[PDB]
């Protein structure tokens, strides 16, 4: 929805309240999204590196 | 003389110093950002309109490349003198005495000390004693007589398995126990570990 | 900087070998505090266990012996201790040596101290009763052993003590440990505040690269990227910098805590 | 195999357990016999046999000599600021003026770089105020000196060990200026200050 990014995405466990469309951590940095198909909670992690 | 790389931090030393020139001498090759990193030919192809601008890019590139080369040269100095700093204290006191303080110089106990010179520090030869060749006893803290508690005035008790005897410290040396290398305080009523003799 | 853009990449080639440089210094830096634990802690050559019998002329170390049953195999104090106190291209590497061996070396130096003295920073370790040791410590003050044979109670009471309320102070009272607490706050702020820097406009139009790459031509989208690249690497500059002098910092005290090992553990002072 | 610090590719690991050679980390390391990796092993492993009515005297003694190398300089540079970042060129000059004093700051700062080697060299050496010497004739009850004390045969004045360390390690705007002692005269230091100690002791300090 507008909200780019890469990672891999999983399940996750987190309750939104019924009107956010995303969530961040600390440093403003996305970790979880909705998606507007079916209205569950995934979550992102980026991709190994070293 | 057969052994390398023994000498490790005068040739990191050497090596650092090297690299840091190196580099500042390769980043000359750089465009930061302009059209060539020659400055002869950007003068002598186009417009001063715009070579102003072409030789602001250069300049501003190397201003920050001397002032990195700078920044890490205070750095390796101030690391530098304090390793200077504990070097003439080691020299002051390892060399023009001798010291108490453990390991400070040498593993062991400290003789003396001999400095020789190297290309940019100091080497020391520290001559230090260790014991060896140790060996079983028995021991106790006092000795009764007449009811009276005797201590070593300087030794320790030990025996041999019949016969009592003191000695010094360091060195196995037992000797008869006399009057005259123990003294006496109070009635042995109170100290854990008499034995008589 | 780049985030795998491969118009970035292209760009910041042509800003010669900074990054070379940049991660020369944080591999010399992390070499560093492997050296440092290393030379603090690796005082012994052997690894001494103490007896199984502990009469130690009534002195009580208990507290500060290792405990077999935790799996940590660390000590009462130490646990008091542990418990007390508490990616965008970043990593963390793991030191060389684990909490086991650490509290293993400390183990072996603190059971080689009440075994043998100070023998065992010389040469081989040699046994001696404890009580005769805590003598000829007390010759090293001044004062004749005589003292201490006939006080030997009071004495191992008044250390008890000691200990006890040392425990109770540490368990109960807090804000006792800032020096370890506040250099774990002063790396997490630099960190958190490097990785915040990312937000800034630098001047540009945004502050994220596919929005411009994906906003306008090339020509000028180049001077864009420039701004975000000149702004990236300014920061991490000054992050490096001060890495550098905290680093230097924490040297210093590193050596002064082999130093005190060396002096105040295995001799007196 | 696996390990905390990653996963590693090409080595076996063994159940033994001997003195690290390779450090690759997390507590593991690596040696050649094939390639194996293994625990780190601390060292031997002894308990010594206390009891409260025993100590243990030693009967022998040995005397061993160590070394000990630290460094106390380095090489003292300076830059020309205008011939590095301009290459004799009158434009760049020009535009360079407007940036204020910069690089007279840099000058400033490498200057007292070198004046503090200078005065690092002059404080770990320059520890005594005369020169002694070593007498001709050298009966010091049975001790040998003569691989430490300079030999008058060679043109360097410099010892044997001295002269095993000196083989064993070896512009555009840019200058090296040269140290202000020269090697022969801190040679003459060291030689000094162990003459003194051979024949004085402590009390020349
Ligand atoms: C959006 O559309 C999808 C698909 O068109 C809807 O998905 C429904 O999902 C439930 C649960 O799996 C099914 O029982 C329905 O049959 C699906 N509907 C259809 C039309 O396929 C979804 O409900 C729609 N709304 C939201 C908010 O996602
Ligand atoms: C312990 O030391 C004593 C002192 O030397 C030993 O006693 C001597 O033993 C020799 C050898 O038999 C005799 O010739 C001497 O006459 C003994 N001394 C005296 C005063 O009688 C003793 O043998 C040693 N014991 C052990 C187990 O080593
Ligand atoms: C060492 O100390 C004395 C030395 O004569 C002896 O102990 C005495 O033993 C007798 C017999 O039982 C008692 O009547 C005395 O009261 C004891 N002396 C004291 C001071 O109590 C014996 O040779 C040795 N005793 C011990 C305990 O080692
Ligand atoms: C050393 O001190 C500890 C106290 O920390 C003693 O452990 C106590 O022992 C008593 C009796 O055995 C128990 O009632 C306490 O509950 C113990 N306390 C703890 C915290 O375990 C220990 O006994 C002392 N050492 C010796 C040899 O007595
Ligand atoms: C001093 O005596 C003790 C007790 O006999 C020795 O300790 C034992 O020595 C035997 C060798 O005869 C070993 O097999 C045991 O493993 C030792 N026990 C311990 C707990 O270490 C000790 O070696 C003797 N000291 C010497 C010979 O210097
Ligand atoms: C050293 O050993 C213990 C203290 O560590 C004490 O000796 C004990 O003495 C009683 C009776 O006198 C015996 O029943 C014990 O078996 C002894 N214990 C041991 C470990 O031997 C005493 O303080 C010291 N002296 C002796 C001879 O043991
Ligand atoms: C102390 O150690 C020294 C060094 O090993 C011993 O000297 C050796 O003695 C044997 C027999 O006399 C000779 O074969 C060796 O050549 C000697 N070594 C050297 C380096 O000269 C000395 O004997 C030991 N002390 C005692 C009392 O035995
Ligand atoms: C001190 O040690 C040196 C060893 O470097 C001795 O010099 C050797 O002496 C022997 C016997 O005269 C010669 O065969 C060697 O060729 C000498 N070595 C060198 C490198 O010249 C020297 O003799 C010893 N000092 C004394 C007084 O004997
Ligand atoms: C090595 O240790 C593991 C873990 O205890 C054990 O399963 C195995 O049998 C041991 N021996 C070999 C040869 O792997």
């Amino acid at each position: 929805n507008g909200l780019t990014g890469t990672g891999v995405l999983t399940e996750s466990n987190k309750k939104f309240l019924p009107f956010q469309q995303f969530g961040r951590d600390i440093a403003d940095t996305t970790d979880a999204v909705r998606d507007p198909q079916t209205l569950e909670i995934l979550d992102i992690t980026p991709c190994s590196f070293g | 003389s057969s052994t390398a790389s023994a000498l490790g931090k005068l040739q990191d030393v050497v090596n650092q110093n090297a690299q840091a020139l190196n580099t500042l001498v390769k980043q000359l090759s750089s465009n930061f950002g302009a059209i060539s990193s020659v400055l002869n030919d950007i003068l002598s192809r186009l417009d001063p309109p715009e070579a102003e601008v072409q030789i602001d890019r250069l300049i501003t590139g190397r201003l920050q490349s001397l002032q990195t080369y700078v920044t890490q040269q205070l750095i390796r100095a101030a690391e530098i003198r304090a390793s200077a700093n504990l070097a003439a204290i080691k020299m002051s006191e390892c060399v023009l005495g001798q010291s108490k303080r453990v390991d400070f110089c040498g593993k062991g106990y400290h003789l003396m000390s001999f400095p020789q010179s190297a290309p940019h520090g100091v080497v020391f030869l520290h001559v230090t004693y260790v014991p060896a060749q140790e060996k079983n006893f028995t021991t106790a803290p006092a000795i009764c007589h007449d009811g009276k508690a005797h201590f070593p005035r300087e030794g320790v008790f030990v025996s041999n398995g019949t016969h009592w005897f003191v000695t010094q410290r360091n060195f196995y040396e037992p000797q008869i126990i006399t009057t005259d290398n123990t003294f006496v305080s109070g009635n042995c009523d109170v100290v854990i570990g008499i034995v008589n003799n | 900087i780049c985030g795998d853009s491969t118009e970035c990449s292209n760009l910041l080639l042509q800003y010669g070998s900074f990054c070379t440089q940049l991660n020369r210094a944080l591999t010399g830096i992390a070499v560093e505090q492997d050296k440092n634990t290393q030379e603090v802690f690796a005082q012994v050559k052997q690894i001494y266990k103490t007896p199984p019998i502990k009469d130690f002329g009534g002195f009580n170390f208990s507290q500060i012996l290792p405990d077999p049953s935790k799996p940590s195999k660390r000590s009462f104090i130490e646990d008091l201790l542990f418990n007390k106190v508490t990616f965008n291209g970043l990593t963390v590497l793991p030191p060389l040596l684990t909490d086991e061996m650490i509290a293993q070396y400390t183990s072996a130096l603190l059971a080689g101290t009440i075994t043998s003295g100070w023998t065992f920073g010389a040469g081989a370790a040699l046994q001696i009763p404890f009580a005769m040791q805590m003598a000829y410590r007390f010759n090293g003050i001044g004062v004749t052993q005589n003292v201490l044979y006939e006080n030997q109670k009071l004495i191992a009471n008044q250390f008890n003590s000691a200990i006890g309320k040392i425990q109770d102070s540490l368990s109960s009272t807090a804000s006792a440990l800032g020096k370890l607490q506040d250099v774990v706050n002063q790396n997490a702020q630099a960190l958190n505040t490097l990785v915040k820097q990312l937000s800034s406009n630098f001047g540009a139009i945004s502050s994220v690269l596919n929005d411009i790459l994906s906003r306008l031509d090339p020509p000028e989208a180049e001077v864009q990227i420039d701004r975000l690249i000149t702004g990236r690497l300014q920061s991490l500059q000054t992050y490096v910098t001060q890495q550098l002098i905290r680093a230097a910092e924490i040297r210093a005290s590193a050596n002064l805590a082999a130093i005190k090992m060396s002096e105040c553990v295995l001799g007196q002072s | 195999f696996q390990t905390r610090a990653g996963c590693l590719i090409g080595a076996e690991y063994v159940n033994n357990s001997y003195e690290c050679d390779i450090p690759i980390g997390a507590g593991i390391c690596a040696s050649y016999q094939s390639i194996i990796a293994y625990t780190m092993s601390l060292g031997a492993e002894n308990s010594v046999a206390y009891s409260n009515n025993s100590i243990a005297i030693p009967t022998n003694f040995t005397i061993s000599v160590t070394t000990e190398i630290l460094p106390v300089s380095m090489t003292k540079t300076s830059v020309d600021c205008t011939m590095y970042i301009c290459g004799d060129s009158t434009e760049c000059s020009n535009l360079l003026l407007q940036y204020g004093s910069f690089c007279t700051q840099l000058n400033r700062a490498l200057t007292g770089i070198a004046v503090e080697q200078d005065k690092n060299t002059q404080e770990v050496f320059a520890q005594v105020k005369q020169i002694y010497k070593t007498p001709p004739i050298k009966d010091f009850g049975g001790f040998n000196f003569s691989q430490i004390l300079p030999d008058p045969s060679k043109p360097s004045k410099r010892s044997f060990i001295e002269d095993l360390l000196f083989n064993k390690v070896t512009f555009n705007g840019l200058t090296v200026l040269p140290p202000l002692l020269t090697d022969e005269m801190i040679a003459q230091y060291t030689s000094a200050l162990l003459a003194g100690t051979i024949t004085s002791g402590w009390t020349f300090g």
